[PDB]
């Protein structure tokens, strides 16, 4: 039985036929569909690697009655099916022994570790390149002239698009609070900057329309905002 | 280790009903604590990020003609977050999540902001030739102006000044009530 | 440019294309062996439409700038007042400079339009010929 | 007691009627109040110049 | 059994009845619901052709005892039901 | 609200029409300059 099952059958459930030899040997190869639970580490999404473990072992027997021996140190892949999305980097078998609270004897087990990788072309051609594209517009709004009067529209569109991308990708990755995905942090960072951009641009837009007969205050402002322009390498009138 | 969820303690107690004299059972209780970092960085940050625009809207000058766009956009974003946070919470009408209550209050606030914004926008574009109404407004607003610590000073400009004064007033009282609304979260 | 809604149209187009692209990635398998042709076409159109939105915010800034701030009439009057006869377009104090500024904005917009429409027509048909 | 086309005899049955109610707080805080609130903008457009 | 299953029944589960003839001949015809896995190639979407494979065979018997022989080179379609979404261009069998 | 949008596009077209396209003042000045006291609104 495998100790790492989640919503599935523990032991083999098909019970197909087996092979005997004249010396007493017996060989049995049942097929099965196993459902394990491995900690999907999503940090370098999508350039990701997954280290998933399965743990087979006896249940009602000890090393003093049954002993396991791995025939092949590696998993055979002569009949493997290329999933198109995932490729197996390696599959290692390890023979271990433990001791539980129930009992006194030690119990053997075999741990298979699959280290696999994701082919990145799909998510880099359909998910991250559009958001990385539309994030390259948050700096664009300031260059747009003030009097035209559509800057707030661009800012709102960018912010809502970033929010949509963020709430979309929150589904595709696990809600594990042990680590944060990199793309999520980047998008939230861009949201912080775009929100900041919209408040500073509404500030400057209010500075634009204000009339001389209401908000004159010409003493302190002219001395400073008419001599920085040379420092900023821009021509005067 | 489970990852997102953390266990605290596992009490286990034998329940016995002395009145039925037949009922026995063992009840285990699991007290599980959610690690907050994920939902904090994915659900609370956008909310607190977009909720400031609700009061930010007024500082936009009326002559630009864009208050409607920003205000409706804020309202729509709040409705989206409200529906999402309602779809993620179990549909139990026994209690209300705190984030939902905060969203509903700030939505009422912004839908009051939209109507006061259309009011100021209407009182701005009046022409000095049609809606004079001088005596009842001149003295009252020239007296009100110092009560806001605002700078001092052809009637179209006067209506513009009036609109600026009143929406500055609303911005003051709006931020003053939003501070108390944020305090009410604690 | 004087109407003031071109960025609205650009954003509408770009967000709608993004929605359609995100939508189709539900229905086609998440396989990295090959990429759907429709997906490639849509990403191509998104690239060119964001290039369009940056060039159009640029021309929008070129348009509104004032004669009292960004005069620079030496280099510009030589080139952007002689591209028009080549591009097959008929020709015509501060108001004069403002008219010239609006005109140079319109001319750069037209000359960008020619290249963009040629590139779009080439990229749509010049890519859709596997079967024939 | 009823009687079906199959047979001549009558057949007994027990009908249980559950009359229940829905706690409204969830829906009345998430669905009806947002639309009732945004309905306060259908007339507001006319006052805008 | 089929080797290309994906979360489905490996063998038929209804276990219907079968016909015997006096000479010793036996015929069996169970229905089944299979879930195979296809190498879906989506390039000419939607004008697409799908090439799906199913792989039947014995499990614990070698060719030294059981030898499979295909009856028809093509798959019968007398009881086909027009789905409305897919039309079968052709179905070919191969012994290997 | 769709009735509102059609009536508001109507009134918005009414607002921007120029004196050199849609003059027609004879019948309008009698009906839409005496209705103002009826609606409790002040004139110029
Ligand atoms: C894919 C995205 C990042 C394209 C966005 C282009 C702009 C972010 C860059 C391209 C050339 C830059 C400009 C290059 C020249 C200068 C002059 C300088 O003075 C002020 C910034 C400015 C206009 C830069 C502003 C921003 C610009 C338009
Ligand atoms: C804390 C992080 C997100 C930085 C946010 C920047 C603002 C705190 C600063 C940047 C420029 C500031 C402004 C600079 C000019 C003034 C004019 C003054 O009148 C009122 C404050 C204000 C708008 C400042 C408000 C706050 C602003 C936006
Ligand atoms: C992180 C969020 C809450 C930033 C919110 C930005 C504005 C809502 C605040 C920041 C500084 C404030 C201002 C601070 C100075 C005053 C002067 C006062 O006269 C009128 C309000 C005003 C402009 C405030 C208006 C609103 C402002 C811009
Ligand atoms: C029922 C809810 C939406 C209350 C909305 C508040 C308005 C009905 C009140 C609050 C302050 C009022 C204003 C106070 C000042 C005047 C100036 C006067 O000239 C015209 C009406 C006006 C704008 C009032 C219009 C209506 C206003 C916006
Ligand atoms: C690189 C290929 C895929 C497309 C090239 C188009 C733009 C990257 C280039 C073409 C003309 C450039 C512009 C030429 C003039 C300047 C003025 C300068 O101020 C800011 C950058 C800008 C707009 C350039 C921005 C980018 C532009 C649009
Ligand atoms: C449940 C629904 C019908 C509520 C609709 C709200 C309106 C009946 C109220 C909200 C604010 C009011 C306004 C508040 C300001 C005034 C200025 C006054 O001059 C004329 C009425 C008016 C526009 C009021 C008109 C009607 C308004 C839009
Ligand atoms: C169901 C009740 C509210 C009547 C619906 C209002 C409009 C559908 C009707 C009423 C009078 C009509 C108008 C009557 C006069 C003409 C002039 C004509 O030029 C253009 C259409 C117009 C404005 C009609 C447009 C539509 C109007 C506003
Ligand atoms: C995968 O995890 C196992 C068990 O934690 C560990 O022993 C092994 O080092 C990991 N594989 C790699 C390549 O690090
Ligand atoms: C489908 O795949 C099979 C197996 O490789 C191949 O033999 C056959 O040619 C393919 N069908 C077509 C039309 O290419
Ligand atoms: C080896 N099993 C794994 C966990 C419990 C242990 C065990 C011990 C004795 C009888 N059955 C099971
Ligand atoms: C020959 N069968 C086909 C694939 C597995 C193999 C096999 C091996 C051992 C017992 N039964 C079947």
């Amino acid at each position: 039985v495998l100790y790492n099952n989640a919503d599935g059958d523990f032991a083999v459930t098909h019970l197909t036929k087996a092979h005997l030899f004249h010396d007493g040997r017996v060989q049995w190869t049942p097929p099965a569909i196993y459902k394990s639970s491995c900690s999907i580490d999503v940090t370098f999404f999508p350039f990701d690697q997954q280290n998933c473990t399965m743990k087979f072992g006896s249940w009602t027997y000890d090393k003093a009655k049954i002993d396991l021996v791995n025939m092949h140190s590696r998993v055979d892949q002569l009949d493997f099916w290329e999933s198109g999305e995932w490729v197996i980097v390696d599959a290692v078998g390890t023979y271990n022994t433990r001791k539980y609270e129930c009992c006194a004897e030690i119990y053997p087990d075999i741990t298979y570790a699959f280290v696999i990788r994701r082919l990145p072309l799909f998510y880099t051609i359909n998910l991250i390149i559009p958001c990385l594209l539309i994030s390259c517009l948050t700096v664009l709004v300031f260059y747009l002239p003030s009097e035209c009067g559509e800057k707030i529209t661009l800012c709102i569109s960018v912010l809502l698009s970033l929010t949509v991308f963020l709430l979309l990708i929150t589904e595709i990755i696990p809600s594990t609070s042990l680590v944060i995905p990199l793309i999520g942090e980047y998008l939230l960072f861009t949201m912080i900057f775009v929100t900041l951009s919209i408040v500073i641009t509404v500030f400057v837009l209010n500075v634009h329309h204000r009339s001389p007969r209401t908000h004159t205050m010409p003493t302190w402002v002219r001395r400073v905002f008419l001599d920085i322009v040379p420092r900023l390498l821009l021509m005067k009138r | 280790p489970s990852g997102e969820w953390d266990i605290v303690a596992l009490p286990g107690r034998r329940n016995e009903n002395p009145d039925d004299s037949t009922y026995v059972d063992i009840t285990y209780d699991f007290i599980i604590r959610r690690k907050p970092l994920f939902y904090t960085i994915n659900l609370i940050i956008p909310c607190v990020l977009i909720t400031s625009l609700a009061i930010l809207v007024f500082y936009l000058p009326s002559d630009c003609g864009e208050k409607m766009t920003l205000c409706i956009s804020v309202l729509l974003a709040l409705t989206v977050f409200l529906l999402l946070i309602s779809k993620i919470v179990p549909p139990t009408s026994l209690d209300v999540p705190l984030v939902g209550k905060y969203l509903m209050f700030t939505m009422v606030l912004v839908t009051f902001s939209i109507v006061t914004s259309v009011c100021v926008l209407n009182v701005h574009h009046r022409s000095p030739t049609t809606h004079t109404m001088a005596p009842w407004v001149k003295v009252v607003f020239l007296e009100k102006l110092p009560a806001l610590l605002f700078m001092q000073q052809s009637v179209s400009e006067d209506w513009k000044y009036v609109a600026m004064v009143i929406d500055r007033l609303f911005l003051w009282i709006f931020v003053f009530v939003c501070v108390f609304g944020t305090i009410g979260m604690f | 440019s004087e109407c003031g809604e071109k960025i609205t149209l650009c954003i509408s187009v770009l967000l709608s294309l993004t929605v359609f692209l995100l939508l189709i990635t539900e229905i086609i398998p998440s396989t990295s062996l090959v990429i759907p042709l429709i997906g490639e076409y849509l990403l191509f159109t998104m690239i060119f439409v964001t290039l369009s939105i940056v060039i159009t915010v640029f021309v929008l800034n070129v348009h509104h700038r004032s004669p009292r701030t960004h005069t620079m009439p030496t280099w510009v009057r030589r080139v952007f007042l002689d591209i028009v006869p080549r591009l097959l377009l008929m020709k015509r104090f501060e108001r004069s400079v403002k008219e010239d500024w609006k005109y140079v904005a319109m001319v750069i917009d037209r000359i960008f339009l020619w290249m963009f429409i040629i590139v779009c027509l080439l990229g749509t048909v010049g890519l859709f010929l596997p079967p024939w």
